[PDB]
Order: C-alpha cells, then structure tokens, then sequence
C-alpha cells in the first residue's frame, strides 16, 4: 500500500511535468538567399 | 513601340485590369481569342497576340473570376501569380510576410515581360490603397521596379478610401501606408474613387442598374483614352514624358485627376448635337471628374487635354484660350499657358469624337487630408492595430506616414495660392 500510494506520487510528479512541457524556416531562408544571388 | 507592360493587384485592379484588356481587345479588332479580326500585344506562333498582362494577387478567387469571363485567353498562363493565403486587408500581411516571399516571382516575370521589349517607356499598375493586398503588394512592386529601373516612368491608377464609407475597416491605415510609399516612387497617381465613378455613371446617363463590370468599362475607356495618343498617328503626338513635364512642374505635385468623353444618356443621344465645344463643356463641367474632389474648389497647377478625331487645330487653340478666359482664377496664373494640348487622328468605336483631361490641380489636397484625418482618428485611440503590429510593423512608420502625408498637402495648398 506505501508502495502503490508512492507510485500514485510518482504519477502526480509525471503529470505535472507533462504539463509543464506542454508550455521549418530554414528552408524558406534559403529561398530567401536565392534571390539575392 | 514604346512599350507599356500591365502588373496589376488586388480584385479591383484585376477586375479594372480584365475590362481594359477587353477594351483595347475591342478596339484593335483583337477577340477574345486572342486574333486580329504590338504597343500593347506580342507576337506569338500561330498568329496569336497576347497582352504582356501580369495579374498578381494573394488570392486566387479573383484569378479565377478573371479567367473565367469573356476576354480571358488574352493573358497567358504564366502571368498568374498566385497567391494563396490573402492579405486580409491587412497592409502588413499584404507587404511585409508576403510581400518578401512574392517580391521574386514578380520580380522574374517583370524581367520576362521587360526583356520581351526593346524599348519600355513606361510601366501600368492599377491597384487599391484600401485592400490589404493591393494596397501593401502594389506599393512594394512600385518600390521594386523603380529600384531596378531608374529611368521609366510610374503610373498607378489608384483608388482611394471613399468618402461616405469605408469599403473595408481599416481603408484609413492601409491607405495612408500606400500613400506613404507612393509618393516618391509613383511618378503619375491617377486618383480614382468608385463613388465618384459611381455618381458619373449615374447622373447624365441613365443607368440605373449599375455593375463593375459596367464601371470597370467606363474607367477603361477613359485608360485606353489616356494613351491612345501613342500607338496611333496625329498631327501633333505627344507620349508619357511630354505630359510628365507639361503635367508637374515639381516632382511632388504629380497626382492627377482624370476625366473621359463623350459620355451623355442615350434617349437623348438624338436630341442634341454633338461638337468639340460641346465636349469641352461636357469636361470643363465640375461634375465630369472621376474623383471625390470638384477642383473647382481649389486650383489648377497646370492641365493637359489629348484629342482623339480628325478636325481642325483651331479648335484645340479656341479651346484651351476660351476656358483660360473665363476660368482664369480657377486655374494658377503664376505659370504661363497652364493648359497642354495634344491630337490623336482616330476616333472611337462608332463614335465621332473623344476627349481625355489630366489635370495636376491642388483639389486632391482634402482627399488626402480626410485620409489622414481617419487615420489619426483611429490611430491615437489605436482602432485595428495589432493586426499590424504583429507582423513587423511599428506605429513610428504610421506616424512618419501621417505626416509625410501632411507634408504633401501642406506643399500642395502652399502652391495653390504661390503667386509672385
Ligand atoms: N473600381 C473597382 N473597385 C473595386 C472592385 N472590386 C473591389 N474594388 C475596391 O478595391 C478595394 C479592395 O482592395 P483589394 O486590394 O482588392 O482587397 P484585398 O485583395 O483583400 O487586399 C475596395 O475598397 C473596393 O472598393 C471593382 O471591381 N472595381
């Protein structure tokens, strides 16, 4: 029982780390250049 | 020769761009398909002659409304440049994100089209200053080609934000930001708006159930009336350089106001007569004008007029002295001779005679200062702005739009009354 409770902590530590994470132009730069050359 | 090439922008200067095409189509004995049945036109295998017309816009629904009416296998099938996501009359989504990315397309086939010709005397851009699109897009490929091509001469015939409404929200801003970014790099603005196109086409001809299709064909005409003294003989010719200097004696002053004849009702096209004294009263009228703004309210810094019709030249002289006579004061008589005159030898389609008025007057001053005002109105009080602050835009630039502006027509009224 303090092993499944300590489990249900480790889940409650899981989620809000999820939630805190939960807070591609490369190419069109070089279109970009392609212009100017 | 003395080539022009036709960029357009926006649904209204597609719209205005399809009517022309269809007008000077018309006129040259060209179809819709593309035949004689090269000022303008180039020759293509097969006997064909396709208009060097560049429709760039940021949606497609107006490229494909263009494609879809008559007249619409003119423009050839690379001239499409096509934008997908739209401005959303917002001046930064039509300037600055999608402006920088369009820039180039445009700028390869404006190369294409200029390259085609030996010699381009002049460009063609009909577009808003109201449409996020038209207004932003128009300004940056004004900008583009007069950073490349120093030595032609810039043409846009402009529509305004209109007096009694705004057509879209925030008309003021992107109007102001086009005017901004037009004075130095646009050469000739013909000012346009659509309710005075609107009062012209309802007044003295009847129509009472108007289109724009209907009045993109009356601005047409009048487009095609402007230049017609080029691609065709006369006794005395001019081109767009003779009005340039006939028209701004400083560089600032060159926003024109336009006007086109014969235009009267037809029920009554029998009733009268139809003579060159006759068409000077039809233009000399205040009411004839294409533009918010009688300029019988301000004055005429100069004003050219071109004949289209074989008579005398006697009349041209008779003409511009007869209504210097009496209109003096309504005119500026600190220059000599204010009014310029040019002959085309051809006159319309079934007609007798024709008549273009370009003024560069000091009455397009209030236009500019009533967009101004509806800018600052919004502006202090900060109507509609994060949709242009959050696309890289700051409002230091709405201010140096403002008051450049406001140094434009602070020169313009300053000269209206300059005597010495
Ligand atoms: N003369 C004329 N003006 C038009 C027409 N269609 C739209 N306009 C004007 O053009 C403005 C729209 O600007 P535009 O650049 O085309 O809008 P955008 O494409 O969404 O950025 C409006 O203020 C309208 O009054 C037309 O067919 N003829």
């Amino acid at each position: 029982m303090e092993i499944e409770k300590h489990v249900v902590d480790f889940q409650k530590k899981i989620i809000e780390k999820r939630s805190n994470i939960g807070g591609k132009q490369i190419k069109i730069l070089e279109n970009r250049l392609d212009k100017a050359n | 020769m003395r080539e022009i090439v036709h960029i357009q922008g926006g649904q209204c200067g597609n719209q205005i761009g399809a009517k022309f095409w269809e007008v000077i189509s018309d006129e040259h004995g060209i179809d819709p398909t593309g035949t004689y049945h090269n000022v303008y036109y180039n020759e293509a295998t097969g006997g064909r002659y396709v208009p060097r017309a560049i429709l760039m816009d940021l949606e497609p629904g107006t490229m494909d409304s263009v494609r879809a009416g008559p007249f619409g296998q003119l423009f050839r099938p690379d001239n499409f440049v096509f934008g997908q996501t739209g401005a959303g009359n917002n001046w930064a989504k039509g300037h600055y994100t999608e402006g920088a990315e369009l820039i180039d397309s445009v700028l390869d086939v404006v190369r294409k089209e200029a390259e085609g010709c030996d010699c381009l005397q002049g460009f063609q851009i009909t577009h808003s200053l109201g449409g996020g699109t038209g207004s932003g897009m128009g300004t940056l490929l004004i900008s583009k080609v007069r950073e490349e091509y120093p030595d032609r001469i810039m043409e846009t015939f402009s529509v305004v934000p209109s007096p009694k409404v705004s057509d879209t929200v925030v008309e003021p801003y992107n109007a102001t930001l086009s005017v901004h970014q037009l004075v130095e790099n646009a050469d000739e603005c013909m000012v346009i708006d659509n309710e005075a196109l609107y009062d012209i086409c309802f007044r003295t001809l009847k129509l009472t159930t108007p289109t724009y299709g209907d009045l993109n064909h009356l601005v047409s005409a009048a487009m095609s009336g402007v230049t017609c003294c080029l691609r065709f003989p006369g006794q005395l010719n001019s081109d767009l350089r003779k009005l340039a200097v006939n028209l701004i004696p400083f560089p600032r002053l060159h926003f024109f106001m336009i006007g086109f004849a014969p235009l009267t009702s037809r029920g009554s096209q029998q009733y009268r007569a139809l003579t060159v004294p006759e068409l000077t009263q039809q233009m000399f009228d205040a009411k004839n004008m294409m533009c918010a703004a009688d300029p019988r309210h301000g004055r005429y810094l100069t004003a050219s007029a071109l004949f289209r019709g074989r008579m005398s030249t006697k009349e041209v002289d008779e003409q511009m002295l007869n209504v210097q006579n009496k209109n003096s004061s309504y005119f500026v008589e600190w220059i000599p001779n204010n009014i310029k005159s040019s002959i085309c030898d051809i006159p319309p389609k079934g007609l007798k005679m024709a008549v273009t008025f370009v003024g560069n007057s000091t009455a397009i001053q209030e236009m500019f200062k009533r967009v101004a005002e509806q800018f600052t109105a919004m502006f202090r009080r900060k109507a509609f702005l994060h949709w242009y602050t959050g696309e890289g835009m700051d409002e230091m630039e709405f201010t140096e739009a403002e008051s450049n502006m406001n140094d434009l027509v602070s020169e313009y009224q300053q000269y209206q009354d300059a005597t010495a």
